């Protein structure tokens, strides 16, 4: 009952037998913008289906010696569906996410991640190295794709905070041995009640292995990692011309 | 007291006791808030909740 | 009209906000209740499924032999207001005689709290903030002392002409608020309201503010909301010549009328530049202290 | 006096001996009843666990 | 408050609140005033008003 | 007074009247006390009393 889930919204579906129980980002569920706190006086679009649905993303690779991941929400979707060519043609910009992940394994391999939401997940570089050489990051770590990004630092998460207190946002595991997935509902966070899609990221997924991978010779090395996520109450408005950035 | 509302606090769901002089509410002072929590937003978020005895996996 | 089906049960247009909790009173902590010893099946608080992402519910009561407590401990002084509503140091403006910083008896200062580390690692626990403010200003020379001295203040918002030089024209302050004061007289002090065009103060800002190829050159502007510059403050020794004696002003800032949102974790290595979560890599201290063995102590 | 709670509520001085079970009479052997044939899942009297 | 009228807004149809001291009105407080608009007296001054929707000239 | 019971006699069987200006009552004055008394927990504390005019050991 708490195992066994299923996902339907809209073309698309999804099974999962070895799973746990949902999570709701911050005790509430998504939600379309009310009259009062709105600002703008056009009238949005809302298509319902054809951006409501389950993207999937890229396939990584998890190995021994892996370290973590880190992808920007909703960057991941600005070149994917009539969603991206939405987000193009419009300014403002509006939605939650249902976030899905998987990492299948037998019952001899062992280890365990953490599938973390964090809201306005800036990142800071190393300043050098010698702490005195002012830096900046690079455009394809700050919005890097649908490929996203690989960590260096992990105990720091790249930003000066450590990964220890990681879960106080909305978190999930996935120890091998238990579950097999990790579901996450989000929704929209953010001081304004509509903001861009292309310039602004409003949060980021981070993936890191805590115990790592491990398993015996004649069983399979290739344990992969896939990403999966859907929009849900997306809204837009300010028609104009497509910006690719 | 015929004040303006122009404090922060104007649109939440608790009560202050405050002292002021000018007619302008963010001049005055802190107060006493309403005591309260929710730490089910934060530490037991799920969707079908569970009980304590039974065991969660079932 | 709406004379489909799929357009009547349809969900759009809901400006609800499904909560499945809901707030409670808390002024004291919980009463532990009593227990005794219980031998079933079935029944097991202890064995927990953290792969959830949800926190234990396992209790005093429900593990061993507990009493009745009657628990008179109050939960007021960890509340935000009775947690940030005290004093700390925001900035530092020198007005020296002869020096390089500021010789000429004028300085501007961009108001950003983020220069001191005991007030900049309480708000950076949360990410959006709602706040009005209480500043106060202590002004001395190097040593201390106290001199027969005046002095200006002017809060300068966005797009308002900077002073140049001290004989302006900015001073007039027809319309920009403005603070006379000596420095024989007590501190100044005066109260701020919440001056942003959006709803909160974030901390943390994760994208660009502009459009454009966004090349190495510009990425500096990484980080930077304009929704939080809100403007500067510069100050002025009265007069048409320079004066006889060195100063310091020092800004407190002391925050009230709080609200905050979204937890999120806490430095642990030094702050090096601001508005900038920028650290040192070869200098990457533990999170706390260590020791010799996992057995030992 | 027994004016605190963990003394009220305690299991302390019970001379009663909680029995699960209860004796009954049986001058005579069990009466076999009528059976007939059953095709059923879950129902399996066979399979016990010792 | 048993002071003169001395202020200049005596004659005036809005309300203030003031507070004072001394018994000479322009010695109060500026206070808060009546808050009205009359835009039609500067931007639609005409006789013959027209509709919105109707073109003006018929 | 809305202020907090913050003072260290809050538990105390007496009363007093005081005069405060902030919210926290450590803050108050010192006042007045009741005026009582009880020397026989110093003087006369023994399990069985005796009378004045009878002799004590019989
Ligand atoms: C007469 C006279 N008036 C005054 C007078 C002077 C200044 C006043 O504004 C005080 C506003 C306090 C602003 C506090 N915030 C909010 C966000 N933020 C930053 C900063 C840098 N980086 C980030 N990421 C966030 C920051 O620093 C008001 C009044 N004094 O003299």
């Amino acid at each position: 009952s708490d195992r066994v889930a299923q996902l339907t919204i809209g073309n698309s579906t999804i099974t999962t037998q070895e799973a746990a129980n949902i999570i709701v980002g911050y005790g509430e569920w998504p939600s379309y913008c009310s009259d009062s706190d709105a600002t703008a006086v056009d009238k949005p679009t809302r298509p319902d289906v054809s951006v409501n649905r389950f993207y999937t993303l890229d396939t990584k690779l998890w190995e021994k010696s892996s370290k973590g991941w880190y992808w920007k929400f909703p960057d991941v979707l600005t070149e994917t569906g009539v969603f991206g060519q939405n987000a193009q043609f419009h300014y403002l910009y509006r939605s939650g996410f249902c976030i899905h992940v998987q990492c299948n394994a037998s019952k001899f391999h062992q280890g365990a991640l953490l599938v973390a939401v964090l809201p306005e997940y800036v990142i800071g570089t190393v300043a050098g190295g010698t702490g005195t050489e002012d830096t900046h990051p690079p455009y394809k770590q700050t919005q890097p794709g649908a490929d996203g990004f690989e960590l260096q630092h992990p105990y720091v998460l790249d930003a000066g905070i450590p990964i220890s207190q990681l879960t106080v946002c909305p978190h999930q595991w996935i120890n091998l041995r238990t579950n097999n997935c990790a579901t996450i509902i989000v929704p929209y966070i953010n001081a304004l009640p509509f903001d861009s899609a292309l310039n602004h990221c409003n949060f980021g997924l981070l993936v890191v292995p805590i115990s790592p991978l491990d398993y015996d010779q004649g069983a399979t090395p290739v344990i992969p990692i896939t990403i999966t996520l859907a929009p849900m109450c997306s809204e837009f408005a300010g028609l104009r011309q497509a910006v690719t950035q | 007291s015929h004040e303006n509302s122009n404090s922060a606090t104007e649109g939440s769901t608790i009560n202050y006791t405050t002292i002021n002089y000018y007619k302008d509410s963010y001049a005055a002072t802190a107060g006493k808030q309403s005591l309260k929590q929710d730490p089910d937003k934060f530490a037991n978020p799920v969707k079908d909740i569970f009980t304590e005895m039974a065991a969660p996996l079932k | 009209g709406d004379r489909v089906a799929d357009v009547i049960e349809s969900s759009i247009g809901d400006s609800v906000s499904r909560a499945l909790t809901h707030a409670l009173p808390a002024p004291t902590g919980q009463n532990t209740q009593v227990s005794s010893h219980r031998l079933d099946t079935g029944k097991v608080p202890a064995l927990q499924a953290a792969e959830i992402g949800a926190s234990s519910n396992a209790s005093d009561e429900s593990m061993i032999e507990t009493r009745c407590v009657l628990n008179s401990h109050s939960t007021a002084e960890t509340t935000l207001d009775s947690f940030f509503s005290r004093a700390g140091l925001v900035g530092e403006i020198d007005l020296p005689l002869k020096g390089t910083t500021n010789p000429n008896g004028y300085a501007n200062w961009d108001i950003d709290i983020t220069g001191y580390a005991q007030m900049r690692r309480k708000v950076e626990l949360f990410t959006y903030m709602r706040f009005d403010a209480e500043f106060t200003f202590v002004a001395c020379t190097p040593t201390g002392e106290v001199v027969p001295q005046l002095l200006q203040y002017m809060f300068v918002p966005p797009g308002a002409p900077k002073p140049d030089s001290r004989e302006s024209l900015a001073w007039q302050t027809a319309t920009n608020p403005s603070v006379f004061v000596k420095l024989s007289d007590p501190p100044a002090q005066v109260s701020v309201p919440f001056m942003s065009p959006a709803s909160a103060y974030q901390w943390f800002y994760d994208g660009y503010p502009t459009f454009g190829e966004h090349k190495q050159e510009k990425d500096l502007e990484y980080g930077a909301m304009p929704n939080n510059m809100m403007g500067t403050f510069s100050v002025r020794t009265v007069g048409t010549s320079k004066s006889k004696y060195p100063l310091v002003v020092r800004i407190y800032m002391r925050m009230k009328h709080v609200r905050a949102w979204i937890p999120r974790p806490m430095r642990n290595q030094n702050y090096l530049f601001k508005a900038n979560p920028n650290y040192a890599g070869n200098s990457i201290k533990p999170t706390g202290a260590s020791r010799t063995a996992i057995t030992t102590l």
